[PDB]
């Protein structure tokens, strides 16, 4: 009764989408021919899974997605990958150039050609919803076609849907999987036209999910299809709360009032605990309690940062299985030693739970392995600074003598853009550092 | 990616790109009867990315060779993959390209402008889209620098959206009959500055010095290093021919490559050196690679880079290969280096791997750098030149061909600004 739609944009971006639409049809019991056997075909639903597919009168449950590619070769690979049959006759966006690394090229000289088209179908898809929430878009820092394309998308949706909401997950790319050295540019020219049009936005850090696949889970080389089932585990994992059913979280407009006190601070903090090595048959057990004292550890957070310097604001939770809201209150209780904990004076403490009474889904042949128990804590921490004050030691090193600043000037970007920029930024981490 | 045009220019780049065209048509597995050979789809990923197919869907290089003096034509159709070429572009002038500038560059070929613009218009008709351009010539001579000169501002101006990139051969006076080749080399990267996007330089000075200090052969030739340079700009070509993580373009290599607005000249390096073999090898493995890699002696420009910094680096490593090895030693070369590379850009030595073996090596790589060493070959180049200057010399050649001394001295005055620009960069600070 409350629609959804998500929307895809960059190779990263249709990656991850591609990795999390085949969970999402795993976690309902959905299959490229599944028929979910407690329905009618024809719109049986109005259920929580509802918000993404619009089950035609074929019994097909067809998505709420599209996806965006400055030059075809992602797009296509989702086009003739495995769910091939689950799109319709040529919904997705195909384009014929990328930006290649350059925000400028996607924000004034390509998209700027391209973005109607975005637009049209996006509200072509909008017109079948009826109680639409807001946007999910999946996007990242790194190159020019996912960022410089994304803040115009922002700006373009803002100017056509301010009212409703859009939730943002994002990509802070790191120097291990760098395939550029532009990358901070993009990243500071977008998140300084990013804050005005957006509302609350995810950040995954791709040296976070390296560092996790590589020590936790066993593998040396880990592909873009090893941290892309990684990140679709956790999408998954955060986004089940509208998902499955209903508990704690259920809106968007949740989302902001439970986790984001000041618009200029809307950037939540996500870990998780549960990280199933691979195929190994047995280690050990595990305990709720086990889990929910681990997911404190800073080595444990989808953004390097540690927390321990910094106060909360509200830190909810989520949880599959095995209910037990006792061992929850002894795991507050515990926690509560005060050894690197904090929140705010001003406004009182909430440990929101919500549970959902469905084992967690797994990757059947991937590098992970079913198991009972889950939770996600979405600690809106202080301490995210880190990421922004990282970035900006090296944009300002980078502007300090103008390198490459010609190949976005001689696109239809002005030289001031850069300095506001930095200054906007500047203020935004003042308005963090304040905090307290 | 999109279709490029290749572009060949008088003698020198007649031979050095028909070797490499037999280079990569062998490692790309091609029969010069356009017969197919090759044994599997990695192969044919980025074919499209020269070669065109035929009536008989026959895939088919395309290039353009361009020279004046007439008898290069039989010297294209004698090579061993020679006859491999589309025999409508082996258009050439008729009477001889002597060695003076203002002829190929005023005079004559100014005419035959028309043609060429005509014939890269034809085959760029059936490239759906345009990626960028490679012209392969030499500093000295008119069919060569000149020529290659107008060319590049030719299709700058009907193309001033896509790249263009181009080889750039600095002859020497260690192997040179001819004397008139300061005044060409600098008349030439005068207009190389202003109007191409990326360069490499092809030097003749360290090639000739390495090939007779260590290589040790008694007469270099046009068949040798014909070889080295074909083999070497092979591996650059490598990293857009095959897919990679690194997954580079030409518009992505000059956005993270490029530093400045007119600091655009490469060094191509390598760093197994091979001379003409017959057996497989004597064998090499990592440690060798990455030795040689950055040695002082296996680049293509007479300068050590520790007297130097580099703008950015690159790479492209080839065989079977420990990926992670790889990146251990390059985190370790960016470690016990620290002072050797520019703190404008951390995160710039980029990296990749590719994976079919040059057809001869078994574990290589291809060094493409970007440094501030370049100055000492382009001081080099310019004092040769004003000592040819200040006092006339066959100059009476150009002024009655067509130029003036304004030119000349506007020339030394652009060279001396850039080499004034690099050493500015090369002596930065935090
Ligand atoms: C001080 O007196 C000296 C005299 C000679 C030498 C070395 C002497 N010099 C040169 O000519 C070198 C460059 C001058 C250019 C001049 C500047 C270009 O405009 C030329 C031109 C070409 C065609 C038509 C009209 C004009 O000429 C040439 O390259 C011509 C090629 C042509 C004529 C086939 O000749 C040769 O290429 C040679 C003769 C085989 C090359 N060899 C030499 O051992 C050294 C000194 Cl120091
Ligand atoms: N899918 C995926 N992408 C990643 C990962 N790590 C980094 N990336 C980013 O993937 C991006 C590639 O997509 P874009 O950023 O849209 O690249 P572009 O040059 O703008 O355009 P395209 O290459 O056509 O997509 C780079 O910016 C990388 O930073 C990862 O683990 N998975
Ligand atoms: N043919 C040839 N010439 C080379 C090579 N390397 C350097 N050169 C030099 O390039 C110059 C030849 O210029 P060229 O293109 O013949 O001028 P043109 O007479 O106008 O065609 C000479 O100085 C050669 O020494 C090579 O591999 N092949």
């Amino acid at each position: 009764m409350r629609e959804c739609i998500s929307i895809h944009v960059g190779q990263a971006g249709v990656q991850i989408g591609n990795a999390c639409w085949e969970l999402y049809c795993l976690e309902h019991g959905i299959q490229p021919d599944g028929q979910m056997p407690s329905d009618k075909t024809i719109g049986g639903g109005d259920d929580s899974f509802n918000t993404f597919f619009s089950e035609t009168g074929a019994g097909k449950h067809v998505p709420r997605a599209v996806f965006v590619d400055l030059e075809p070769t992602v797009i296509d690979e989702v086009r003739t990958g495995t769910y091939r049959q689950l799109f319709h006759p040529e919904q997705l966006i195909t384009g014929k150039e990328d930006a290649a690394n350059n925000y400028a090229r996607g924000h004034y000289t390509i998209g700027k050609e391209i973005i109607d088209l975005v637009l049209d179908r996006i509200r072509k898809l909008a017109d079948q919803c009826t109680g639409l929430q807001g946007f999910l878009v999946f996007h990242s820092f790194g190159g020019g076609t996912g960022s410089g394309f994304t803040s115009l998308l922002m700006e373009r949706l803002s100017v056509d849907y301010g009212k409703k909401s859009k939730l943002e997950f994002s990509i802070y790319p790191a120097p291990q999987v760098s395939t550029a050295v532009v990358e901070p540019y993009n990243s500071i020219l977008t998140t300084h036209t990013t804050l005005e049009h957006s509302d609350c936005a995810f950040m995954v850090d791709n040296e976070a999910i390296y560092d996790i696949c590589r020590r936790n889970l066993d593998i040396e080389r880990p592909t873009y299809t090893n941290l892309n089932r990684l990140i679709s585990q956790i999408v998954s994992s955060i986004t089940a709360s509208l998902r499955f059913d209903g508990a704690l979280n259920v809106d968007l407009t949740e989302f902001q009032t439970n986790l984001v006190p000041y618009p200029r601070i809307h950037f939540p903090l996500a870990t998780y605990a549960p990280v199933i090595s691979a195929e190994k048959a047995y280690h050990e057990q595990l305990s709720v309690a086990e889990i929910t004292n681990a997911c404190f550890e800073p080595a444990n957070q989808m953004v390097k940062c540690d927390p321990r310097h910094g106060k909360y604001m509200a830190c909810c939770l989520l949880y599959r299985g095995d209910v037990v809201p006792k061992d929850v209150n002894a795991a507050i209780a515990t926690i509560k030693t005060k050894r690197s904990i904090q929140f705010v004076d001003w406004c009182p403490t909430g440990f929101k739970v919500g549970i959902n009474y469905q084992p967690p889904t797994v990757v059947p042949g991937g590098d992970l392995a079913k198991v009972q128990r889950a939770v996600c804590m979405l600690s809106n921490t202080t301490a995210i600074a880190e990421a922004w004050a990282r970035l900006d030691h090296k944009f300002d090193l980078m502007y300090a003598k103008r390198a490459f600043v010609h190949w976005y000037v001689g696109e239809g970007m002005e030289e001031g853009e850069f300095s506001e920029a930095r200054e906007d930024m500047a203020a935004l981490e003042k308005d963090y550092e304040e905090v307290g | 990616m999109r279709e490029i045009v290749h572009i060949q220019a008088g003698q020198c780049g007649n031979q050095i790109g028909a070797k490499f065209w037999e280079v990569i048509s062998d490692e790309h597995g091609i029969d010069p009867s356009g017969n197919y050979v090759g044994d599997s789809d990695l192969q044919l990923e980025r074919i499209s990315v020269y070669y065109n197919e035929a009536s008989s869907h026959k895939y088919v290089p395309r290039a353009i060779l361009v020279d004046l003096e007439p008898g290069t034509m039989d010297s294209v159709r004698s090579g061993a993959f020679g006859h491999l070429f589309r025999p409508d572009n082996f258009i050439f002038g008729q009477s001889g390209a002597g060695n003076n500038w203002a002829k190929g560059h005023y005079t004559e070929g100014a005419e035959l402008v028309d043609s060429v613009l005509d014939v890269v218009r034809k085959e760029c008709e059936n490239c759906d889209c345009l990626q960028g351009f490679q012209l392969t010539h030499s500093l000295g001579g008119g069919t060569g620098s000149g020529m290659g000169t107008l060319l590049i501002s030719k299709v700058r101006e009907e193309y001033p959206d896509r790249i263009m990139n181009t080889f750039s051969v600095v002859p020497s006076p260690k192997v040179s009959d001819t004397v008139v080749e300061p005044y060409n080399a600098t008349l030439s990267i005068h207009q190389l500055v202003e109007n191409t996007d990326e360069t490499y330089c092809i030097d003749n000075e360290a090639l000739y010095d390495i090939c007779f200090r260590t290589l040790k052969l008694a007469t270099p030739t046009y068949g040798d290093l014909n070889h080295l340079v074909s083999a070497t700009m092979s591996g650059v070509t490598t990293s857009l021919r095959f897919p990679g993580q690194l997954n580079a373009d030409l518009r992505k290599l000059a956005v993270n490559m490029v530093p400045f607005p007119r600091l655009h000249f490469f060094m191509p390096g390598f760093a197994p050196l091979t001379a003409r073999g017959s057996q497989q090898y004597r064998a090499l493995t990592v440690p060798e690679l990455t030795q040689q890699m950055f040695d002082a002696k296996n680049m293509m420009a007479a300068c050590d880079p520790r007297h130097g910094r580099y703008l950015t680096v690159a790479t492209v490593f080839r065989g079977r290969m420990s990926m992670k090895e790889v990146d251990e030693q390059m985190l370790a070369i960016q470690s016990k280096n620290s002072s050797y590379f520019v703190e404008w850009i951390p995160n710039n030595v980029k990296v990749a791997v590719c994976d079919i073996p040059p057809r001869g090596l078994k574990m290589s790589s291809t060094f493409i750098g970007n440094s501030t060493a370049i100055q000492e070959l382009f001081k080099r180049i310019s004092e040769q030149f004003t000592a040819m200057f200040r006092r006339k010399a066959f100059l009476h050649w150009y002024t009655g061909e067509g130029m003036d001394e304004m030119e000349f001295t506007e020339a030394e005055s652009n060279m001396n600004d850039l080499v004034s620009e690099y050493q500015q960069y090369q002596d930065a600070t935090a």
